[PDB]
């Protein structure tokens, strides 16, 4: 059940440049997150909003 | 978390210091009266 | 802190610091458990301070990994069993039998898995009878239900008290859709623990070491499938 | 309902909590002060038990540096010592009553000085205060 | 009673009918209702705003 | 007196006509002082006359006698009231003193000089005189310091003070080594008001109370001497409105803080407000309930240590969010409570299971049982218990009366700050009587 | 006889009464120390007429189930799958007309 | 101070009349609904959800439990004509208190 | 310091309690009290 | 038109003892004033049931049951008689599951009755009464347990029993006086 099977359009573009971790604690590869920091999927979304 | 606390302490102190020295700056004279 | 160092402090010097949620450290002493006189002892001040909480997660990546993914604690420093007492049996050959009777010996702990899943569990060593050599003596304990039989769910349903149906729906209640949630069970479970005697002080009758415990998590009073929670940490006891 | 036997629970004071909550009874009965004055032997036993705690338990706590336990031992089961000494002292004749009260005040200042040293965690000074406290307590018990 | 619950279904049909023989068509997007409503009202309002502004001068 | 024709103040603002009448204003303040002293004497005699030894102080609706009890008057070991004569003489002494105070207030108001400036330069003053104002401030600051020293003199040299934490049971104890260290004193002043810290409400022994009043007595005397020999500096002269109504608002704000602090003192503190006289605090009763049932259930046969409640938490004992062993249930919120009855059963790690299982004394059980039935819960018509109670018990805790009343007073006196301070600035600037139609300030301002 | 739910109650305790109107059984909320539970009373349900005719139930679980249905009046079978009915009662055209007008 | 202010004094006073009148009239519409028991008593989506997982809790579900207590404990005396004889065990109550 | 409590204020000559509208209000209070925070109390008195 | 003047300036309340005498059929007791006559029949043979206006937990029940005996000792020892009549305190029939999380109770148990007192008190007429005080505690902890004062005696082949149930929070609040008073007043 990858990203491209779920209709995700902007998620691949964040992942293409290096965004792989979420504040939810998961990683796009499936491993566990290690201190995601500001630049997560949620962080990048919040930044474009701000 | 300590970095967060120090950041908040700096921010809280800055605005409180503005408040304190703001009213010590001849505030009673800042009025339209004569 | 050692036990004597802890007693030197006052309640006001310990409150809010986190020392109260720690097991005493056994300094001096020695590692050879043969220093204990072979016989029976009264277990006292038996403490178990976890150092790691991990939860077994089914691997959707196939291969049946079922690895224990690391967690994050949600309930603060309320997770160390303390003041447990019981019986400690030590043989001439080094065989160890630990049987706990009372004390705290249980504490509700909630951790969060990667993904936002809060998995609560009743971290307990109730009725722990561990038998084995001093290197690896382990046993099986009882894991009581996380919620008691009189716990009421947000709709008032419960095992020994409360409604046995979804009163909110006066027509769709008692439907096979809600029958599982309508019926609540408070049966207990069992878990496996392994202990080790790292250090022993025969002069003060104090032993310490590490433990590893694997027990099921909360079943939501029978409304949820449990998970395996592996608890590792240090334990301390005073023989007398 | 499953039935249990708790007849012995009344002994060892099951009703102590229920006696203390009966607003029909005077405050002295509710707080147990009247009962102690009623039977001095009950109060006199508590004085003797208090002496054992000071003369035996306090020494180990100071030597082992268990400061909190030393202070707690000075207030638990000793929390009635002031009342008990007063109750026994009143029964004495007036001529001896002044002597017993004077001796008690010396002991009370001694135990307060001992408690201060345990608060400061001064082991050397606390040991000296305990020796004085034990000596003055025996003087009070002799006069009572 | 589950025997009688399914007895009626295999027997005379249930209520609420349907347009013609069958017109449920649950596959229909249903979101198309919002798409059709928004595509009508939003441009229609835009045109009506300009016309009323123009017609009043 | 005066009238609105010659003053511009209506009768409902009549005392505002005394602002510039020093002599009459002196009489008003001396007369209200006589009223305060009168009430203290009148209520002291009222409470003594209505006092029965069959019941504790907190059951009889007394709020002044507990203050005298804490000063170590007419009380014995354990908080028992042994004599009532000291309460009587205190009431008479205030009642008689109010008479002479009332005469001076009545004299200085009606017969005495209207203004003190011309005839008595020492007492005469004008509000704008920053120097004279600080001298009056300095003098009355010294008499406050002397009052604070009276408390430490009584606690150290005159009988002593009631110590509810005293070893061997609570009793009147002479303080000998008050805590005067700067770290302790500054520790109370600058700790947070939140739970566990409690600001100055958390003072937990009479050594700190007396040591604290030594600092206050010394600061006030030095501050009194300082404010006598000096005058306000340049930064102070440009930061304050120097008028009579402005000085009033400064005190209304300060007195507002004290009212709130007293409200929290009576509700939480168990050292300067012993539960033997003011009754249990809210937290004490909640802790007492779990203690009472733990004792009863242990006797009925139960390992209170491992007893699990319906929620999965400990029914009788659990851990606080920092690790201390505390009583279980909804009393978890009151784990900070520290009382002379529960502290003996509390080790460095929290409650001691061994002490709670083998070494609970009957006086501790009696104390906790009494406290849980005299919880501060009560009604306005003085029906004790929760709102769903029946009219059986006539009881409201003195702490409930003190906390509620002095919060209401504290809040209204905060509105006094807002009112009398906003007017002081407006009156001084000159637009407290309205906007001048000739030159309205907004009209000169550029449009927004 | 099951005491029917009055029209003013969203939820009503289920209580069984005899002919004289005395409570004889109920589904207790507190099951710890009950004195009227249908298990102690041994209540049974027998259906006359309709789909279930002559059928009797003695197991407490089903007796409780129909006792709750009984307090809502006559016991009917409802198809809740065709319209995905939620299960909360709704108003008749009589109720809607009165409210509107 | 507030960002928005009245500039028309006539509009200010009509508003002081419109707010209170419109408020009472809207309430009167709701009571008309309650005459027929057409009440906004519950959110079915949250009640269906709560019946499916015993973990879902909201303040709305906590109020529904409070209403259960009000109805059961009040009905016997508030409605004497109903002749309700609810025994103690059938009244809903939580643990201890 | 709660509101007025008039529960069982009116009693007849033989000691029986004649309920008022306050007692009906009390029964509603009993309903809310026993149902609020179901799993939070272990002891009968709601002191906290 | 009763014609009776109001009791203005009366001075003396008619009944202020707190108990209203009740004369039953073969028995008599002092029912507390603030208790209303209930209309439910909890147990077989209930002939009288009063419950408190405030709390329905506070209630008394008098039970007459034909037993074909003369003295209550023929029904067994005071210990045996109580065990035979354990249905008086209620049952946990509805709850059949197993649980180990009920702190202070035996495994798979949600209720427990603790017998505090047993007494073979004899009446003025020489009537053998088996009086019992028992504190029933439950897992839900309602009222903090229930005090159940029970006094029983057999006359004319009928067992006359009185059970006064009082909630614990009411017991230490003052309801103890009314409960014990009615319990002692019971006379057959
Ligand atoms: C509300 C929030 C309040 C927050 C602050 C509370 C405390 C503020 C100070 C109160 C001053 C009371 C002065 C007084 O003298 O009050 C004391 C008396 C006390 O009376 C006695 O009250 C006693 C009960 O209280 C006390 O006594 C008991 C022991 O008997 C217990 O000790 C109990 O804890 C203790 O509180 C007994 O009931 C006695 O039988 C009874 O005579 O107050 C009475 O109850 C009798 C007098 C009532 C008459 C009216 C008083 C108030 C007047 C005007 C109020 C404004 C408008 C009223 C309008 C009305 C309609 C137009
Ligand atoms: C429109 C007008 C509005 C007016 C509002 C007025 C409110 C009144 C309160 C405060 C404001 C007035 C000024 C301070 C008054 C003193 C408040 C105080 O003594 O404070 C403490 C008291 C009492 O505290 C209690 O103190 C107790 C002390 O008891 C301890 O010690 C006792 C004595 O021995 C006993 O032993 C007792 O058993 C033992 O537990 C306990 O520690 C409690 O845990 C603790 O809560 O009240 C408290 O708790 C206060 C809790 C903090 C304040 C509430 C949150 C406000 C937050 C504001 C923004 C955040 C932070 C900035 C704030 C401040 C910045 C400087
Ligand atoms: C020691 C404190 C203090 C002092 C010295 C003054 C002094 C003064 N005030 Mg001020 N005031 C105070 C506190 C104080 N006030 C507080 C706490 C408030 C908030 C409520 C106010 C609100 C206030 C207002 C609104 C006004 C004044 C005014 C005045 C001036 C004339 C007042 C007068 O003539 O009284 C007249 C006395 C009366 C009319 C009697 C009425 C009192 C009330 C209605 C009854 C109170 C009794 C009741 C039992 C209280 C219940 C309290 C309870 C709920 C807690 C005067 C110099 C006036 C002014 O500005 O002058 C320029 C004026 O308009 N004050
Ligand atoms: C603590 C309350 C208090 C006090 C101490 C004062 C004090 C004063 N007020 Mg005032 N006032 C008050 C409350 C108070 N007021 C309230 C609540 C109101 C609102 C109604 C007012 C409204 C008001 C107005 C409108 C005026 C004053 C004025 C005055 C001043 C002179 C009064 C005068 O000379 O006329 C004479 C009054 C009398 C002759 C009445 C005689 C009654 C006597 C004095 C009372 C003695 C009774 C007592 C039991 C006797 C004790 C004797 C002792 C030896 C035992 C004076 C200093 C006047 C002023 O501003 O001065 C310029 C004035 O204009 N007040
Ligand atoms: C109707 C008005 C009213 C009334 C009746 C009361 C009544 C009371 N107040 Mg309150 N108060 C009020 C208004 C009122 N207040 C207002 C408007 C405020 C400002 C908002 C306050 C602020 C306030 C505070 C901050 C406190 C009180 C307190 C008290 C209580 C004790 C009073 C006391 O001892 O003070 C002081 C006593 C004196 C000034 C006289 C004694 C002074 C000397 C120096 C004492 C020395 C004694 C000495 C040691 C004896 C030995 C002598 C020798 C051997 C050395 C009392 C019941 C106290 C309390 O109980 O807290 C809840 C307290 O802390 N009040
Ligand atoms: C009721 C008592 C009282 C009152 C009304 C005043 C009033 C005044 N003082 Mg004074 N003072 C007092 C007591 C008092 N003082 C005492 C007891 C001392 C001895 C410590 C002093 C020492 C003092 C000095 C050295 C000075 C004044 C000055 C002033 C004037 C400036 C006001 C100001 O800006 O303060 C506002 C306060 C601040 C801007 C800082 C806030 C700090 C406060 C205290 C919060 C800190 C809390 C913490 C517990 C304090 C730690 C202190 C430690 C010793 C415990 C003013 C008229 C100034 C002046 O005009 O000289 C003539 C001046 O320089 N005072
Ligand atoms: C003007 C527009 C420029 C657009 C391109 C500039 C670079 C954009 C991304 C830079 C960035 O993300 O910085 C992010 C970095 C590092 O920032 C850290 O990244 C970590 C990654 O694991 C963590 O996520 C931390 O949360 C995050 O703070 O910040 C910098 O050091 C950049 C400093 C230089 C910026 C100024 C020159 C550009
Ligand atoms: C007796 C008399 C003294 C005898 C011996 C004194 C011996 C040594 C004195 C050493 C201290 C001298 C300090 C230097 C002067 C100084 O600091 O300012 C000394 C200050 C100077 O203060 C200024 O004096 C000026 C000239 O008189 C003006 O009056 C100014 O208005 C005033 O502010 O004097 C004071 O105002 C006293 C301030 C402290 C008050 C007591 C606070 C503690 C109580
Ligand atoms: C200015 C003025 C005012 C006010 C005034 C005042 C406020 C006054 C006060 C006054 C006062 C403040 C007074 C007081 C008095 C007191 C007295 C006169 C006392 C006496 C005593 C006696 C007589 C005795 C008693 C006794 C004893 C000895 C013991 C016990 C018993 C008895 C109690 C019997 C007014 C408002 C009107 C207005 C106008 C102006
Ligand atoms: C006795 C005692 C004690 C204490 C002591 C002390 C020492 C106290 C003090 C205190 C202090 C020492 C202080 C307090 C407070 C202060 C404050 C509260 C401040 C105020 C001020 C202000 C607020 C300001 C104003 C102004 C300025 C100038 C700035 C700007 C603005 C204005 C202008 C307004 C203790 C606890 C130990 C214990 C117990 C008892
Ligand atoms: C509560 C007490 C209120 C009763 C006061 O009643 C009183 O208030 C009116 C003002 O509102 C007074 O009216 C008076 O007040 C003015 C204010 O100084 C005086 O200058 C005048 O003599 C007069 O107009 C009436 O003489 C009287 O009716
Ligand atoms: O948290 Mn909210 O509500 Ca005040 O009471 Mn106690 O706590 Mn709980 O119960 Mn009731
Ligand atoms: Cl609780
Ligand atoms: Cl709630």
């Amino acid at each position: 059940n990858p990203m491209w099977r779920q209709g995700m359009f902007v998620l691949p573009f964040m992942t293409r440049l290096g965004i792989t971790q979420s504040w939810g604690g998961w990683t796009i590869s499936g491993e566990t997150a290690s201190n995601p920091g500001i630049w997560s999927y949620e962080g990048v979304a919040a930044a474009h909003i701000i | 978390m300590l970095t967060l606390k120090i950041f908040v302490y700096t921010v809280v102190t800055f605005f409180v210091s503005l408040f304190i020295f703001g009213f010590l700056s001849n505030d009673p004279g800042r009025n339209p009266g004569q | 802190l050692t036990f004597d160092q802890l007693q030197g402090l006052t309640y006001l010097q310990v409150k809010g610091t986190g020392i109260a949620n720690t097991c005493p450290t056994l300094d001096s002493g020695s590692s050879n458990v043969k220093d204990l006189k072979p016989g029976t002892y009264k277990l006292g001040k038996f403490c178990m301070e976890p150092t790691s909480f991990t939860v077994k997660e089914e691997s959707q990546f196939k291969g049946g990994d079922a690895e224990f993914v690391p967690t994050k604690l949600m309930t603060r420093l309320t997770y160390t069993l303390d003041e447990m007492s019981g019986q400690f049996k030590v043989d001439g050959s080094g065989n160890v039998e630990l049987k706990e009777t009372d004390g705290i010996d249980y504490a509700p702990v909630t951790v969060q898995l990667p993904g936002g899943e809060r998995v609560p569990f009743l971290f307990s060593v109730k009725e722990l009878d561990a038998k084995g050599n001093a290197d690896g003596f382990g046993g099986e304990f009882v894991v009581p239900s996380y919620r008691g039989a009189t716990f009421l769910d947000p709709k008032g349903r419960g095992a020994a008290t409360g409604y046995d149906t979804a009163v909110a729906l006066p027509a769709a209640g008692d439907d096979e859709e809600y029958l599982k949630e309508n019926i609540k069970s408070a049966g207990a479970m069992k878990g496996q623990a392994v202990f080790s005697i790292a250090k022993v002080d025969a002069a003060t009758g104090e032993i310490a070491g590490v433990f590893e415990s694997v027990q099921p998590s909360d079943t939501d009073l029978g409304a949820k499938a449990p998970k395996d929670v592996k608890i590792t940490g240090l334990w301390y006891a005073q023989l007398s | 309902l499953d039935l249990f036997d708790d007849r012995k629970a009344r002994q060892a004071g099951f009703d102590i909590i229920y006696e203390a909550r009966d607003l029909d009874l005077p405050q002295g009965v509710r707080d147990g002060l009247a009962q102690a004055r009623e039977n001095l032997d009950v109060a006199k036993a508590r004085i003797k038990e208090a002496e054992k705690r000071i003369d035996a338990d306090l020494d180990a706590y100071i030597a082992k540096a268990y400061w909190t336990e030393g202070r707690n031992e000075l207030r638990r089961q000793v929390g009635t010592l002031r009342f008990d000494l007063n109750a026994v002292a009143d029964t004495l004749p007036k001529a001896a009553k002044k002597e017993a009260q004077a001796a008690k005040n010396e002991f009370l200042a001694a135990v307060e000085a001992l408690d201060l040293q345990l608060r400061k965690k001064n082991g050397d000074k606390a040991a000296a205060a305990l020796a004085d406290t034990k000596a003055k307590l025996d003087a009070v018990i002799a006069k009572l | 009673x589950x025997x009688x619950x399914x007895x009626x279904x295999x027997x005379x049909x249930x209520x609420x009918x349907x347009x013609x023989x069958x017109x449920x068509x649950m596959e229909v997007n249903i979101l198309g209702v919002i798409a059709t409503a928004l595509f009508i009202i939003i441009p229609t309002s835009f045109l009506l705003i300009l016309y009323v502004k123009t017609a009043s001068q | 007196g005066r009238d609105q024709e010659s003053t511009g103040f209506a009768w409902w603002a009549g005392n505002a006509r005394l602002i510039n009448l020093s002599g009459k204003l002196l009489g008003a303040h001396v007369a209200h002082a006589g009223l305060i002293v009168f009430w203290a004497g009148a209520m002291n005699l009222f409470e003594v006359a209505h006092f029965v030894p069959e019941k504790p102080m907190y059951e009889q609706g007394l709020i002044l006698l507990p203050h005298l009890a804490t000063l170590g008057y007419g009380v014995g070991p354990g908080g028992e009231v042994i004599d009532t004569y000291p309460y009587f003489v205190s009431g008479v002494l205030h009642l008689i003193s109010s008479a002479v105070l009332g005469f001076g207030g009545v004299y200085h108001s009606l017969v005495g000089p209207e203004t003190l400036e011309e005839s008595f330069p020492f007492f005469g003053y004008v509000w704008k005189d920053k120097n004279k104002m600080t001298t009056i401030l300095g003098i009355h600051l010294i008499v406050l310091g002397l009052g604070a020293w009276l408390l430490v003199w009584k606690a150290m040299y005159f009988g002593g003070i009631y110590d509810t934490w005293a070893p061997g049971g609570g009793d009147v104890r002479i303080i000998t080594n008050p805590t005067v260290s700067p770290g302790v004193i500054f520790g109370y002043l600058f700790r947070s008001p939140f739970g566990g810290d409690g600001w100055i409400v958390s003072v937990d022994n009479m050594e700190d109370v007396i040591g604290g009043h030594i600092w206050i007595g010394t600061l006030c005397i030095f501050g009194g001497i300082w404010h006598i020999l000096t005058k306000p500096w340049a930064w102070a002269r440009r930061a304050f409105v120097w008028s009579g109504e402005a000085y009033l608002s400064y005190s209304l704000g300060a007195i507002s803080i004290m009212g709130f602090t007293a409200c929290c003192m009576a509700w939480f503190n168990t050292t300067a407000y012993p539960s033997e006289f003011y009754g249990p605090t809210g937290p004490e009763a909640s802790q007492s309930q779990t203690f009472t049932f733990l004792v009863r259930d242990q006797r009925l046969g139960a390992n209170v240590a491992s007893a699990q409640g319906p929620t999965g938490l400990g029914k009788y004992l659990m851990r606080s969010p920092t690790g201390e062993i505390i009583f279980g249930g909804e009393t978890m919120r009151f784990w900070d409570f520290r009382g002379p009855w529960l502290e003996p059963l509390r080790g460095p790690n929290g409650l001691d299971l061994n002490k709670l299982k083998n070494d609970i004394q009957p006086w501790q059980e009696r104390r906790a049982a009494e406290y849980m039935t005299h919880a501060p819960l009560g009604s306005l018509n003085s029906v004790g218990g929760v709102a769903t109670e029946i009219n059986a018990v006539n009881y409201v805790s003195p702490r409930s009366w003190l906390a509620t009343s002095h919060f209401c007073l504290g809040f209204f006196f905060f509105v006094g700050h807002l009112w009398h301070a906003g007017r002081a600035r407006a009156a001084a600037a000159g637009f407290e009587k309205g906007i001048d139609r000739d030159n309205e300030p907004v009209l000169s301002m550029r449009p927004l | 006889f099951v005491r029917r739910m009055p029209t003013f109650f969203e939820t009503f305790p289920v209580v069984l009464l005899d002919k004289d109107g005395v409570v004889r059984a109920d589904v207790p909320f507190r099951r710890s120390e009950s004195k009227y539970s249908i298990e102690q009373v041994g209540v049974s349900v027998t259906f006359y007429g309709g789909e279930l005719d002559g059928v009797t139930f003695s197991d407490p679980a089903t007796v409780k189930k129909y006792a709750r249905r009984a307090q809502l009046g006559e016991i009917f079978e409802f198809d809740r799958a065709t319209l995905q009915s939620d299960g909360v009662f709704r108003t008749s055209p009589r109720g809607w007309f009165t409210f509107a007008h | 101070i507030f960002g928005v202010a009245f500039s028309n004094k006539r509009w200010l006073h009509f508003f002081m009349l419109f707010v209170p009148v419109t408020g009472l009239w809207m309430s009167a519409i709701g009571v008309v609904g309650l005459a027929l028991n057409l009440r906004a008593y519950d959110f079915v989506s949250q009640e269906i959800r709560a019946a499916e997982d015993p973990e879902f809790e909201t303040f709305y579900t906590k109020n529904i439990l409070l209403n259960e207590g009000i109805r059961a404990w009040m009905a016997a005396q508030d409605q004497p004509h109903e002749k309700l004889v609810f025994p103690e065990e059938v009244l809903p109550r939580g643990n201890a208190l | 310091l709660n509101g007025f409590n008039f529960n069982q204020s009116v009693v007849d000559s033989q000691g029986r309690v004649i309920n008022t509208w306050a007692d009906i209000i009390n029964r509603a209070n009993l309903g809310m009290e026993v149902m609020h925070e179901r799993n939070a109390h272990n002891f009968p008195l709601d002191l906290a | 038109a009763y014609g009776d003047a109001a009791r203005v300036f009366a001075g003396n309340i008619t009944n202020k003892s707190g108990f209203i005498p009740y004369a039953g059929e073969g028995f008599a007791l002092l029912i507390p004033s603030k208790w209303n006559p209930s209309k439910e029949q909890d147990f077989p043979g209930v002939v009288l049931r009063y419950e408190d206006n405030g709390d329905a937990v506070n209630n008394l029940v008098v039970l007459v049951q034909k037993v074909g005996k003369n003295n209550i000792d023929e029904l067994g020892s005071p210990d045996k008689f109580l065990q035979d009549n354990a249905y008086l305190f209620g049952e946990s029939a509805a709850f059949t599951g197993e649980t180990l999380s009920e702190g202070g109770f035996l495994p798979n148990k949600v209720a427990a009755a603790s017998v505090l007192d047993v007494q073979e008190a004899t009446d003025k007429k020489g009537k053998k009464y088996y009086k019992y005080e028992v504190l029933t505690r439950s897992a839900d902890g309602d009222e903090g347990g229930r005090h159940q004062l029970i006094a029983a005696t057999v006359s004319n082949g009928n067992l006359y029993l009185i059970k006064v149930q009082c909630g614990d929070k009411r017991w230490f609040k003052g309801a103890k006086r009314e409960a014990i008073g009615a319990w002692d007043s019971f006379t057959v």
